[PDB]
């Protein structure tokens, strides 16, 4: 449960989806969930009203080859958004950097 | 005006009361007009009435920040033209003898 | 960097090592009044007005662009070069995605109404500078 | 008497609820007739809150008690209002139309104004209290028929103070009034709208000059 | 172990909680033992289910009030008693659809409450890459 | 010219229109007209029900495709360095 | 018999459910009118006709929907404070414009 | 000096430039917005009282009289340029931190 919402960008998922991922009934991952929070394990919030979990803090997994991977990626691509920005800003106002 | 006030509204109801042949026709027009966005509606036939598409609160949206960009273009316009103008006449004075 | 002595825990002996202590000028009184006294620069960013803090908006994205680089590349160089794997670094770039801003958050829609604040006042403030070149 | 027989009904409701303290008879139209007029002019000017302090509680109002038939018709149609029974509202609408407003001729060409700011004016405050009503419920209060319902508040909503659309089919009367920020932006965008329009006249006036 | 189940966060499920310490500190002498007292392990039903109440609000920001009445274990009518009593204290805030669909734990927010704490991620974001590339210096030189 | 004109307004009224609807409104006479019409409008017929959903979604994903395009939409970025610079002028 | 203690009883009336009205509604959201009528011990008729009533005064400003039966309450809606001062500002510049340019109707 | 040693008294830093992406709390904003307008309006009606004539002879004579010593016109356009400008420092950061981080 907790490694399956790390690897996902996605920070919420239903709880239908994590009882086919820990074999166990739907009934028995609500409680379960609360349980994690309590722990402080996983933090987040419980709705019922769509049948979801939403987290806002994830334990950081065990490091392995896999992940790190991931990590390369997402740095790679937040560097993409910075540079596409300066270069438009430097245009904007060109004359009036005083 | 219709729409305004009546927010679901039938066809048979809009038909009599502006003499309109038929429930047919009056579709015709309207589908038309709301394509421009002049009534504002959008039509259900499968259920037959027609239902005012709301805009509420604009200010929730981001509608107010087209509008400041405009006005601020007319107020740095007028402080340029104040600008220009008004040595316009000192110009001329300085130069003229005086007592 | 002060040494400092501790287990580096990994399967690895007792490391002594350089950690890193940010460090901040500051300056005597006696010597300061002397300092900026000497210094008479209008500066890249001093704070001032509204065209150099803009400069500094321009300096503060191109800051940003060359440090990730370097986090880049020091994941290439971990399987490439063999560097130790130090868990910690790693760590802290797990909380960078984990607390990571997203849109479609509840704080989209209030920056949202706030963008409309700024202006609006900034647009009436224009309007009155209008008033007093015209008098 | 001159604000009260022009169109401008704002300033008789202030210069005549003061004539009711200092009334002098002397060539002039009785003390009955200011009385009732004042309560004319009170009822489509001032707010529900702004009627209360100073037409009922009015004590000159209630020195004069209600012996002309009048004074009767348009103090009731007040009290009922206020106590929001609208069960008796309306049958005093008809008796205030039929004996005060038409044989007076200051009123006779203002019975038009009245009677259609009355309507809307107490159909305004009935909305406020409520998200949602039937048009049924709404009608049947009043004693006055679905159809005839359906029609009367189609005239006053284009000019807005109804503030409220009728889903035909659901027959809910649902109410939307803005009380947020929103109301705090339109205002400051027209005033401040107005004050461009002057700045642009009067500069571009001043070059030329 | 009876004094850490009902300081932790844990769900008490409450005669279960009831059932397993009957036939031992019920039956334990004058706290619980005496005839006065025997209606102290009654009461002790309120105290239970209060402090699950109290964790739940903190956690379900939304829940469905017809789940809420299982995992306390109560009766209905008296679950939503229960729900007023805690609000009327002010230890909760919440906000009771009574037909019994939804109760909502909802504490005030404001606008400027919500762009406080995103301000903040921000900045913290800035500080956290800038302290990292510091020691990915040193890893370069003790390699 | 009729029917692509009636057809064009339809797409803001719903997605569906019944397979009797949309013969009707175009003016169609036969139901061959009605199916290669819609193929022509990129919409599928799947149990003799149109399915406009399609073509509309679509049809913004390739407008965002464009290059004229920045101060079209208007960045928060660009609104503040225009003013800025009005400023510093 | 008593015009003073019909008067003062009928005042008594309302405060006597305001009190109580209090009660009901801290925990709010969306309560039941029906529930209403089983505490206070006045006919669903009844309910609504008062707090009609005292909607309007602004004793507590909520609104009925009848189409579900509840009673939804609402306190302090946000407003825009900074727009509230600029509203006074503007006002002030309205009148400068107008004094300005009787200034300046010498140059004419 | 050398130019070598100016560069040291000044000190560069990284922290010149991590100070401009770092975004304020927003409490703050709201209190200047509020601030700045508010005194402006009291001043705003001492600046009717100045222009009520002022026009007669002799300029000494209308200083005194108008209190146009410590000159209300020019502080409300000090006041007003400050927050002007901020409030658009304010937005441009802003705009440049949501894009650029997500």
């Amino acid at each position: 449960l907790i490694e399956t919402v790390f690897v996902k960008n996605i920070r919420m998922l239903s709880f239908e989806d994590i009882s086919k991922a820990t074999h166990l009934p739907k009934d028995n991952v609500e409680h379960l969930v609360m349980r994690a929070i309590s722990l402080g394990l996983l933090k987040g919030s419980i709705d019922q009203v769509n049948e979801l979990v939403t987290i806002s803090w994830v334990q950081p997994r065990i490091i392995s080859g896999d992940q790190i991977t991931k990590m390369k990626d997402r740095l790679v691509e937040w560097n993409d958004q910075v540079e596409k920005l300066g270069k438009k800003m430097e245009a904007r106002g060109q004359s009036i950097w005083v | 005006i219709i729409s305004l006030t009546y927010k679901k509204i039938s066809l048979r109801d809009i038909c009599l009361k502006l003499n309109l042949d038929s429930e047919q026709t009056v579709e015709y027009m309207v589908s038309r007009a709301i394509r421009d966005g002049v009534i504002e509606a959008k039509i259900n036939h499968e259920d037959g009435f027609i239902e005012t598409t709301e805009l509420l609160n604009i200010y929730d949206s981001e509608d107010p920040q087209q509008v400041f960009d405009e006005r601020i273009k007319f107020a740095n316009q007028l402080h340029d033209e104040y600008l220009v103008s008004m040595r316009y006449p000192e110009d001329k004075k300085t130069q003229q003898n005086e007592k | 960097y002060v040494a400092i002595e501790q287990v580096k825990d990994d399967g690895t002996s007792t490391e002594k090592t350089f950690l890193h202590l940010p460090c901040t000028i500051e300056a005597e009184e006696a010597e300061e009044i002397g300092v900026e006294h000497l210094l008479r620069d209008v500066r890249d960013q001093a704070a001032g007005g509204l065209s150099i803090r803009l400069t500094n908006q321009l300096k503060s994205l191109k800051g940003l662009q060359s440090k990730l680089k370097d986090v880049v590349e020091y994941l290439d160089k971990v399987i490439n070069k063999e560097l130790p794997i130090n868990h910690t670094i790693l760590g802290k770039l797990q909380d960078v995605f984990n607390l990571l801003p997203n849109l479609g958050t509840p704080d989209d829609d209030e920056i949202d109404v706030e963008n409309h604040d700024r202006i609006n006042i900034s647009n009436n403030l224009q309007k009155a500078l209008t008033v007093k070149t015209n008098d | 008497i001159h604000c009260l027989a022009v169109r401008n009904f704002k300033e008789a409701a202030k210069l005549l609820v003061d004539s009711l303290a200092t009334f002098t008879s002397i060539e002039l139209t009785s003390y009955e007739s200011i009385a009732t007029y004042a309560s004319v002019t009170g009822l489509f000017t001032l707010e529900r809150t702004d009627l209360k302090s100073k037409v009922i509680d009015s004590p000159e109002l209630l020195s004069l008690i209600s012996t002309t038939a009048a004074l009767q018709s348009i103090s009731s149609l007040t009290i009922s209002l206020y106590a929001s029974d609208y069960a008796s509202y309306f049958p005093y609408l008809l008796e205030t139309y039929a004996n005060v407003l038409i044989p007076c001729k200051y009123l006779n060409r203002h019975a038009d104004f009245f009677v259609r700011e009355m309507r809307r004016k107490v159909y305004a405050q009935l909305l406020e209290s409520y998200k949602t009503l039937s048009l049924k419920s709404m009608a049947s209060a009043f004693g006055v028929s679905v159809a005839f319902l359906d029609n009367d508040l189609g005239k006053f909503i284009p000019n807005k103070q109804l503030n409220c659309v009728i889903d035909r089919v659901n027959g809910i009367v649902e109410t939307n009034r803005p009380d947020n920020k929103n109301a705090q932006y339109h205002l400051l965008v027209k005033q401040g709208d107005g004050l461009l329009t002057k700045l642009q006249k009067y500069g571009a006036a001043v070059r030329l000059t | 172990s009876l004094v850490k189940l009902f300081t932790t966060n844990e769900l008490m499920r409450w005669p279960i909680v009831q059932k397993t310490y009957e036939p031992v500190l019920n039956e334990d002498d004058l706290a619980f033992g005496g005839e006065a007292n025997k209606h102290h392990w009654e009461d002790l039903q309120k105290r239970v289910i209060e402090h699950n109440l109290r964790v739940i609000s903190e956690y379900y920001s939304r829940i469905t009030l017809l789940r809420l009445n299982e995992l306390l274990d109560l009766t209905e009518s008296q679950t939503e008693t229960y729900i007023s009593d805690l609000v009327n204290q002010g230890i909760i805030y919440a906000k009771v659809n009574r037909p019994a669909k939804i109760v909502n734990f909802e504490k005030p927010k404001n606008s400027s409450q919500l762009l406080n704490e995103w301000s903040h991620n921000v900045d913290e974001l800035l500080e956290h890459i800038e302290t990292i590339g510091h020691l990915i210096t040193k890893e370069e030189i003790m390699h | 010219a009729i029917r692509d004109e009636i057809a064009k307004n339809t797409e803001l009224s719903y997605d569906f229109l019944p397979l009797s609807n949309i013969k009707a409104l175009l003016f169609f006479n036969n139901e061959k007209e009605t199916e290669k019409f819609a193929l022509e409008r990129n919409w599928p017929i799947v149990n003799s029900k149109v399915y406009f959903n399609n073509q509309s979604k679509e049809k913004a994903d390739y407008e965002d495709e464009m290059m004229h395009e920045e101060d079209q939409k208007t960045n928060i970025i660009e609104k503040a360095m225009d003013y800025a610079i009005s400023i510093e002028n | 018999g008593d015009e003073l203690t019909r008067s003062h009883f009928n005042a008594l009336y309302d405060t006597l459910l305001e009190s109580n009205l209090c009660k009901i509604i801290e925990p709010f959201e969306c309560v039941e009118i029906s529930h209403i009528s089983k505490i206070i011990g006045l006919d669903t008729q009844q309910v609504e006709g008062k707090l009609s009533q005292m909607i309007l005064d602004k004793i507590f400003y909520g609104v009925l929907d009848q189409g579900n039966g509840w009673l939804y309450v609402y306190e302090t809606p946000n407003q825009d404070a900074t727009y509230d001062s600029a509203l006074e500002l503007v006002g002030q510049l309205n009148k400068v414009v107008d004094q300005l340019f009787e200034k300046a109707s010498v140059l004419y | 000096k050398t130019a070598k040693e100016t560069k040291m008294l000044m000190n560069l830093h990284k922290e010149q430039w991590q100070s401009g992406l770092k975004m304020y709390d927003y409490e703050e904003k709201e209190e200047s917005n509020l601030a700045a307008t508010k005194s402006m309006v009291k001043i705003a009606e001492q600046y009717s009282k100045r222009i009520e004539e002022e026009k007669e002879l002799t300029e000494e004579e209308l200083k005194t009289r108008y209190v146009g010593r410590q000159d209300p016109k020019k502080h409300l356009s000090e006041t007003a340029d400050e927050t002007l400008e901020n409030n658009i420092v304010s937005v441009l950061t802003a705009g440049v931190n949501s894009v650029a981080i997500k």
